DNA sequence: TCAACTGTAT
DNA sequence: TAAAGAGGAAGAGGACATACAGTTGA
RNA sequence: ACCGCAGUUUGGGCGGGCAGCUAAUUAGCUUAUGACUUCUAAGGCUUGCCUAAAAAGUAAGGGGGAAGGCGACAACCCCCAAAGACCAGCCGGAACUAUGGCUGGCAACUAUAGUUGAAACUGUCCUCUUCCUCUUUA
């Protein structure tokens, strides 16, 4: 899969239509989020019931085993301190791990109220009771010498602070699905988010809320619903610990992209440079290399996006190998045959054979015979990547200047804002101030500089990754981030993780191999001896033992680490090096 | 072992009583509340003397919960001679409550 | 009369 | 030099990039 | 330096580009995280003259007319030119230097022979974290 980004020009009326569509999609996103939060309770209840059953089974199997070990096992979790047990008891401890998190409960006599979520989907849930009244707020005047694990630290205390209203209890009541007020689907329950894919019901809801009917097409509705489905799935997955509940979008955080994940562009006229997509009159293209990049005579457009960026308006077209189409055509048939013939039928096996065959065809469609060269790569402080043969690649030094320019422009903008606010207050008005034209221009400039920095870094990373992928077939990559324990400011401008990911993907696509050796003892070890050497400078290294061939010979530390990574990768060649 | 609290005596029992008192706000029709009750009983028996613990049914002492900024159950308030030393909301897991108390004590 | 749009299924 | 707020951006890091029935309509 | 424009970036291309030194308004060297117009809070020398945050604006291919702009300038009209610079193979451990060389063809510029015509591009969403600026306290 690839994405082609083509600049387009829109007329004023088209811009107004785009703004209206984005407002509509923001409203849809908020509605879907509210509905999903209201519904999460029904999933939580089933989860709790299953957990209770599991706890009961664990309790039964823990009691049924012999009393001698069960007491110590119970204590193992029933006590902060944990001793070194034997394998016998440790096995049972693992087998009843669940007690580490919870202890058996009933969950009977409950009534299924709508829960209020916190920072996770499973733990920390609560049932609301009341609204209004004073609330706890941090008071920095209160210093509490809290004896945390790090000793005494003077944390800011909390105190009760002015309330919004008089305290009032909420009317407890079970959960109830919400439904479309009227129209052709009156009374339908919105069990899932996919039930919101209907234009009719959404129009009915808007009428209930006294808003004008929707004008956006159903394709962008589907795209936004896809985005929300992704974010919610990430939220509920335990394996990801950084994905949390989706947030509500305020007026200053409107959606900035229209997504069509149902059909390619309706028309792509290359001779006159025109693109016809749904919901707009034909859009002109102001791009000069779009016909060569898109390469319509050998690819297959699938989906697209109208994107807005400080540089202008773009259309993203996603393209794939020509075979992709049948693969999907077969994939979407799998649920049918499974429902119709069962997974043991011969049809099921034949379909899997055909999927595999097409997937293999696609994969081999982009394999290139190589020269079987192996490389060790080490991210550096002075050089973005050092290589086993002594190559040091300079970083994207240009972006530091953009960052400094952003610093200065932000300083200017904030100074202007402070002076304007003071003059506003002096005149005697209490209403919030309205932003000025110079401030808007300066803010646009800052936005454009951020974009330019991001784009420059992305372009540099693509170029370097392509270079490495073309030159080398086997790549070893490991990063010694111990230095982190301004350096952070410099490293945030290099984008090492993106570089690594791009190189990984491109090397895999060409048919190479990508390894990630462990990092233990990589920077200080004499790679030709394995002994811990010494450094006589910020970047030089010398081996210690006299038996070394390179004894008393200073060498580049980055080259040493790169060669160590090459060895740990298993290639062990290290034949030559430049300086 | 857990002491059961009432509105009428809350001030003396919680505010005048010596030592730290962990008060849990409770109801019976609540799900997560039944999830965490066993943990509170555990903490009652592990930390004896180092901490005292109390339970307050909101459905029988409706006045107390508003007075202390509580808007949903379950909630845990750690008091120390008339002021809440610590506050937490939502069904913590066993470990979470354990290190919470460890840090606060 | 065929493109385009919407509804249903996962 | 330090720490907490408010607001504006970005980087990490994981997924993702639909097919058929039925209806419109000019 | 920087800014605008060439799909997005780098080297380059056309244009805008403070102040000082030297030579003869226009050519060189140093150099600014853009340049210029209008009006003003403030500040400086001595009643006048200067420097100016903010605010609102102007242009950013070359030449000639031209309504109208307080002005930078310019709607509109005529001529000239056209750089994120061509294509296809084959070498390269491709760094220093944001990709070097050979072959063939095709363009443009010079004296039939020479010079130039460089590289890459997979984006979007979401959530956490980091950066920056400005405040307030210490």
């Amino acid at each position: 899969m690839k994405t082609i980004k083509i600049k387009i020009k829109l007329t004023t009326d088209q811009v107004q239509l785009c703004d209206r569509y984005l407002e509509e999609l923001t409203w849809l996103w908020n509605l879907t989020l509210s509905n999903q939060l209201h519904n999460h309770c029904v999933t939580w209840y089933a989860w709790a019931a299953k957990l209770s059953a599991d706890l009961d089974k664990a309790t039964e199997k823990l009691d049924k085993l012999k009393p001698e070990q069960q007491q110590l096992v119970k204590d193992y979790y029933r006590t902060k301190d944990k001793p070194r047990l034997t394998k016998k008891e440790q096995e049972l401890v693992a087998k009843f791990d669940i007690f580490a998190r919870w202890s058996s409960f009933s969950l009977d006599g409950i009534i299924p109220v709508p829960l209020r979520l916190g920072n996770s989907g499973y733990e920390g849930l609560s049932c609301q009771i009341a609204t209004g009244g004073n609330y706890w707020k941090r008071d920095e005047n209160i210093n509490i010498p809290i004896n945390t694990k790090k000793g005494i630290i003077h944390v800011k205390g909390y105190k009760l602070v002015k309330g919004d209203k008089l305290w009032q209890r909420i009317e407890i009541v079970p959960h109830k699905y919400r439904t479309f007020p009227g129209g052709k689907f009156e009374g339908r329950e919105l069990t899932t988010l996919e039930k919101l894919d209907n234009v009719n019901g959404l129009n009915t809801l808007r009428a209930f809320q006294n808003l004008p009917d929707l004008q956006v097409s159903s394709h962008y509705i589907g795209g936004l619903l896809a985005f929300f489905k992704e974010s919610w799935s990430a939220f509920l997955d335990p394996k990801r610990m950084n994905s949390r509940k989706p947030k509500f979008k305020k007026d200053s955080d409107k959606i900035t992209t229209l997504s069509n994940n149902q059909c390619a562009p309706n028309r792509i006229d290359v001779n006159k440079n025109i693109v016809t997509v749904t919901g707009f009159s034909p859009i002109t293209i102001i791009d000069k290399n779009w016909v060569k990049r898109l390469n319509l005579s050998q690819v297959l457009p699938r989906t697209y996006m109208l994107t807005q960026n400080p540089s202008g308006y773009y259309i993203n077209i996603v393209i794939a190998h020509p075979l992709h189409e049948e693969k999907i055509a077969l994939v979407k048939k799998l649920p049918k045959v499974k429902k119709e013939f069962g997974e043991d039928s011969q049809e099921y096996e034949d379909i899997k054979s055909k999927i595999k065959f097409l997937e293999q065809q696609i994969k081999e469609s982009s394999i290139v015979k190589g020269k079987d060269l192996s490389v060790g790569i080490d991210p550096g402080v002075q050089a973005v990547v050092s290589t086993d043969h002594g190559a040091l690649f300079l970083p994207n030094l240009t972006r530091e200047r953009v960052s400094i320019h952003i610093e200065e422009l932000q300083s200017r903008l904030d100074n202007a804002e402070l002076i304007n606010d003071k003059k506003w207050k002096s005149l005697g008005n209490k209403t919030p101030r309205i932003k000025t034209k110079n401030e808007t221009k300066l803010q646009e400039k800052i936005s454009r500089l951020h974009e330019r920095g991001a784009n420059s870094s992305n372009a540099f990373n693509h170029k370097l990754s392509t270079r490495l992928s073309r030159t080398y077939e086997h790549i070893a990559w490991e990063d010694t981030q111990i230095n982190n324990l301004g350096l952070n400011w410099i490293m945030r401008q290099r984008c090492l993780s993106d570089l690594k990911a791009k190189t990984k993907q491109k090397t895999e696509n060409r048919g190479g191999n990508f390894h990630e050796p462990p990092a233990n003892y990589s920077s200080q070890t004499c790679h030709c001896c394995g002994q811990k050497g010494e450094r006589r400078s910020q970047h030089e290294f010398v081996c210690k033992n006299s038996d070394c061939k390179l004894f008393d010979i200073p060498q580049q530390a980055d080259t040493n680490a790169a060669r160590n990574h090459k060895q740990n990768g298993g290639f062990e060649l290290g034949e030559v090096k430049y300086h | 072992k857990i002491i059961h609290l009432t509105d009428d005596s809350f001030d003396t029992d919680v505010l005048k009583a010596d030592g730290a008192i962990l008060v849990d706000f409770w109801a019976e029709w609540c799900g997560p509340c039944k999830m965490i009750a066993p943990i509170l009983d555990e903490i009652a028996d592990e930390y004896q003397g180092k901490l005292t613990v109390a339970k307050l049914n909101i459905d029988q002492n409706p006045g107390t919960a508003p007075k202390y900024g509580i808007r949903g159950i379950p909630t845990l308030l750690l008091f120390k001679n008339g002021e809440v030393a610590a506050t937490k909301v939502g069904a913590l897991s066993k470990g979470q409550l354990k290190e919470f108390l460890d840090a606060n004590l």
